[PDB]
RNA sequence: CGCGGUGCAUUAGCUAGUUGGUGAGGUAACGGCUCACCAAGGCCACGAUGCAUAGCCGACCUGAGAGGGUGAUCGGCCACAC
RNA sequence: GACGGUAUCUAACCAGAAAGCCACGGCUAACUACGUGCCAGCAGCCGCGGUAAUACGUAGGUGGCAAGCGUUGUCCGGAUUUAUUGGGCGUAAAGCGAGCGCAGGCGGUUUCUUAAGUCUGAUGUGAAAGCCCCCGGCUCAACCGGGGAGGGUCAUUGGAAACU
């Protein structure tokens, strides 16, 4: 059965990105909305809209492509996993492709990017690398 | 008893000493309670560095200076402060 | 241990002039031995790295262990290029300082003067050719040794000095006023290849 | 005044008079692979009146050795 | 494997073994047992000195010595260099090292050590073959 | 497509391989040459050529390489970021290195990096060391390098906001 | 007293002062430390027990690191002296 | 004052007494002559030697290192060759012949809550010596001395609360 809805969300983006689909839909969750918002404001996706339904809601993601339909997202990697949770301390916060990518980190201050986490000088659970 | 004594250091033919508080039975270069100073005898005027409050505290507790350390403490004036503390 | 062998055959093994004059490469600009004049196969990249490293340590007349350890310390310098910082430390070697100031025509002669004790650092005798000279330290000839033809010939013979050196032809006392910059040292030496040599 | 160690655990044996066996059930990270592994450390506690029963949550505080294997004292019965 | 599997059955690596096992074992006369002592060489007595044939590509009469070591192990050793003064019941010093031609030979006899003589007429690589400078 | 003209490309023979076609009359031995070409200013290419003689094989390899030039992003003396190039067996890890640390690369990787103008870079070949595939793997990695300005433009950000 | 640092189940059973209690005695001291009684428990696949090996550590060698190897000299602790 | 007329210093005198070892077919920096002809021998691996061998032995050259140089033994590396970092299982080694299932591992959405995990602050402690960092002392270095830093899945305590 599905054991990692976050990894499912990242893979749905990766697979849709591979074939350059305009949009993508996923079952909603708070963490998935948090990740979608970070992709939105970091310039990796074009937009995100939310659909209220009867089960758990749906989040619609609008993928982003540049001139010549160059992919803005190269790939996404799940770091922390149900089988092996990954935690970093404030000084262990990773830099992804020397800052050209981002790491999404869950902290007691919320779900934030690697830039924000080391500004606040806090660590947490590393959710995903995005570049 | 508890001694304030010298621990030999440095190299062959070039001794350097730390002033340490140690149990009398511990080996000279072995176990010690606390470092309280240094003693460099190769200097024509001998160089001494001393944590006077640490030394003064241990003397009040009954620590027994070694013969040479007593001289070292007298030149630095600590043995006078201990004498005035007993008064 | 010092290398006391023929000097020319070392320069033509390296394809450069270690004296910086060229008299070693003027005649027979090829490797020593009977196989020198005629054509051989291409040097490997390891040979290219070996020869570049051998250029420097032959330049300053050091054995390999000392050369290795100096190269290790040059790494510890945090700011600047590893190879560049290495070349500077070779120059700051008291041997090289004596030769640069003009007190000897050859580095072997500069080493012979330092080793035998004719040189004084900040007024104090130093006989260690490996001694590392800071910027501003004064390097002079011993008051007993100032009147020897060998230094006086060298003092008058040398008509040029590196820009990073201060020298007084009367006191026979000089100093590096700053570190050498890469362009001021031997450009023909590719220090990048030395760094990669010891990287292997 | 200094404090002793107090652990929360579950009674797994009360077949001995005036004593209970407790399980603390912490979790430790594997030294190589980093996963969190379940770990059971169980203690013998002196039950003053055989109060706590099997399958009960109880708090125990450390004490001087009361027997060959007793080192802990029942403090509270948190759940029955 | 999954992480849980590695937790349950951790990684385990192949154990290496010596190329020259007879040099890894000492002998205790009192307890009459074998000690695990790594030794760079070992002394032994030549029980048999002769010549041997190589494997198929090569052909020669390779010179060996059947040596019983001080640790009681029985080993076949090779006599490097040209010409040798060994005979049965001679005391020889063995170093490690196979001889690719000889299937059963895992040790070389050190020249210039114990009863083994240096190589006659040798002039290059003398430190090997144990000959003094002429 | 990087136009070969207007560039002073240099050539480096990486490997010369003697290859055999078996024929009724025996064997037809030829030489297969792998050559890297580059301007040492950010453009590098590689090519292969086959001929009955080494000089002729190298010429064909050089001509092929010029037609297949690629540009490598470069921050100073090193690359913008870490990259893993994979092609077939070849698997090449390349990392940025501090200034002056040199080209810590082995085998054919050195030829590609030096002719591309990279002076300080750490790399490790993790897969097969067949020269053709490691060279191919290297360029696959270099083609994955991204410029901060291009990344920022694609994301609608200033280079400062990205970093 | 918590935690930590070897191999083997082609070693899974082990334990009977053993587990706990009640008194007594004993120790600088708590305690099956010992004893007399009354119960019967204790341990163990989170590796008991058995077997093999080993003094432990600060440290030392190596490695990009994660690690791997080692435990001379020096210092700490331990143990032993036919 | 054991060291001890020891370090050290000064003067005179002479280049005079003070270098080797291994390697040079490829890997691997360095090549030619003879001698030998699957012999004698070499060899870490691939492999050399069968009468024109840069691979055996000698010589001349040459390369590397140097009061050392080589050989053997042992450990780490290269070895991603046990892969946590960091590998695999259609045909190369590798999916149990298949199911049912105890324990275990993992597990959908969400409100409040807790806070064991996680993150973070402070204090205590993690001896000295050692590596490392500054700073001084020995003519330099080794070495020595001073001042730091580092090192814990440490404890106590105050916080945070997304994630488990
Ligand atoms: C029957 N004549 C044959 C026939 O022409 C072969 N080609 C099909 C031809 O092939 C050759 O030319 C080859 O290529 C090889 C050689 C063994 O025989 C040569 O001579 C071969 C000729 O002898
Ligand atoms: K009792
Ligand atoms: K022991
Ligand atoms: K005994
Ligand atoms: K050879
Ligand atoms: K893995
Ligand atoms: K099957
Ligand atoms: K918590
Ligand atoms: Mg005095
Ligand atoms: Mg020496
Ligand atoms: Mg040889
Ligand atoms: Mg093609
Ligand atoms: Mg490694
Ligand atoms: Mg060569
Ligand atoms: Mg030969
Ligand atoms: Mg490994
Ligand atoms: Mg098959
Ligand atoms: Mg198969």
């Amino acid at each position: 059965v599905m054991t990692d809805p976050i990894a499912d969300f990242l893979t749905r983006i990766r697979n849709a990105n591979m074939v350059k689909h305009e949009t993508l839909e996923v079952p909603a969750s708070k963490i998935k909305r948090d990740i979608a918002e970070i992709l939105k404001r970091e310039g990796f996706i074009r937009d995100v809209e939310y659909i209220e339904d009867d089960k758990q809601g749906v989040i619609r993601v609008f993928l982003k492509y540049g001139k010549n339909e160059e992919r803005v997202i190269t790939n996404l990697k799940r770091i922390s996993k149900p089988g092996l949770r990954a935690y970093v301390k404030a000084d262990e916060v990773p830099k992804v492709l020397n800052g050209l990518g981002i790491a999404i980190i869950s902290t007691s201050e919320g779900v934030i990017t690697d830039k924000e986490a080391r500004a606040k000088n806090i660590g947490g659970e590393v959710i995903a690398y995005v570049w | 008893a508890v001694k304030i004594r010298l621990k030999r250091m440095g190299s062959k033919k070039s001794p350097f000493y730390r002033i340490v508080v140690a149990d009398s039975r511990s080996p000279r270069d072995g176990r010690f309670i606390e470092t309280v100073g240094t003693y460099n005898p190769l200097k024509d005027p001998a160089e001494v560095v001393l944590k006077e409050d640490l030394v003064l505290d241990w003397l009040s507790k009954g620590a027994q200076p070694s013969d040479t350390v007593r001289n070292i403490l007298s030149k630095e004036g600590v043995m006078k402060k201990h004498h005035e503390a007993k008064n | 241990s010092r290398y006391t062998g023929p000097s020319w055959k070392v320069s033509r093994r390296l394809g450069i002039s270690l004296s910086g004059t060229g008299k070693e490469l003027a005649r027979r600009p090829y490797k020593p031995g009977q196989h020198g004049p005629n054509s051989r196969g291409k040097v490997s990249e390891y040979g290219m790295q070996l020869t570049e490293k051998q250029k420097l340590r032959h330049m300053y007349g050091m054995n390999e262990r000392q050369f290795r350890t100096l190269f290790i310390k040059a790494s510890k310098i945090k700011e600047g290029k590893h190879g560049v910082n290495f070349m500077v430390l070779l120059e700051q070697r008291l041997d090289n300082v004596v030769y640069r100031l003009g007190l000897a025509t050859t580095r072997r002669q500069a080493r012979q003067l330092v080793n035998h004790g004719h040189i004084t650092v900040d007024g104090k005798r130093v006989d260690i050719p490996s001694y590392h000279v800071e910027v501003g330290q004064v390097i002079g000839v011993r008051e007993k040794s100032q009147n020897i033809s060998t230094i006086k010939e060298a003092v008058e013979a040398t008509v040029g000095r590196p820009a990073f050196v201060s020298f007084d032809t009367e006191k026979l006392e000089g100093s590096f006023t700053r570190l050498p910059e890469r362009d001021e040292l031997y450009p023909e030496i590719d220090e990048a290849l030395v760094v990669e040599y010891y990287n292997q | 005044r200094n404090q002793r160690k107090v652990y929360q655990g579950r009674v797994v044996s009360d077949k001995m008079d005036k004593t209970i066996t407790v399980v603390v059930e912490t979790k430790k990270n594997h030294p190589i692979y980093g996963k969190r592994m379940k770990y059971s450390k169980k203690y013998k506690a002196h039950d003053e009146n055989n109060t706590a029963k099997v399958g009960d949550i109880v708090k125990i505080m450390e004490t001087r050795p009361l027997s060959a294997t007793k080192r802990f004292r029942l403090l509270e019965v948190v759940e029955e | 494997p999954t992480i849980n599997q590695l937790v349950r059955k951790p990684r385990k690596s192949k154990v290496e073994k010596s190329d020259s096992p007879a040099l890894n074992k000492g002998y205790n006369s009192f307890k009459k047992t074998q000690t695990n002592v790594n030794s760079p060489q070992k002394r032994g007595v030549c029980t048999r000195v002769g010549t041997m044939t190589p494997k198929k590509p090569n052909s020669a009469l390779r010179k060996y010595a059947r040596v019983r070591l001080s640790n009681l192990i029985e080993v076949t050793a090779y006599i490097p260099g040209i010409g040798h003064n060994l005979q049965e019941h001679s005391v020889v010093l063995l170093r490690g090292g196979r001889v690719k031609d000889l299937p059963g030979v895992r040790y070389h006899i050190v020249r210039g050590a114990l009863d083994t003589a240096g190589v006659n007429d040798r002039k290059q690589s003398r430190s090997k073959y144990g000959t003094k400078r002429p | 497509y990087i136009d070969p003209k207007h560039l002073e490309l240099e050539d480096r023979v990486v490997a010369i391989n003697r290859v055999t076609k078996v024929v009724k009359g025996g064997r037809r031995l030829r030489f297969a040459a792998l050559v890297v070409v580059g301007d040492k200013n950010g453009h590098v290419g590689f090519g292969t050529g086959k001929a009955q003689e080494v000089p002729e094989a190298i010429r064909k390899a050089i001509e092929d390489a010029k037609k297949n030039l690629v540009e490598v992003p470069m921050v100073g003396s090193t690359i913008p970021h870490e990259v893993i190039g994979v092609f077939g067996g070849g698997r090449i890890l390349m990392k940025p290195a501090v200034e002056g640390s040199g080209v810590a690369a082995g085998g054919p990787v050195r030829a590609v990096l030096e002719l591309a103008g990279v002076a300080d870079i750490t790399s490790k070949s993790l897969g097969s060391n067949t020269p053709i595939n490691v060279v191919r793997a290297t360029v696959e990695g270099l083609k994955q390098l991204k410029r901060a300005e291009e990344v920022a433009a694609l994301r609608g950000k200033s280079v400062e906001e990205i970093i």
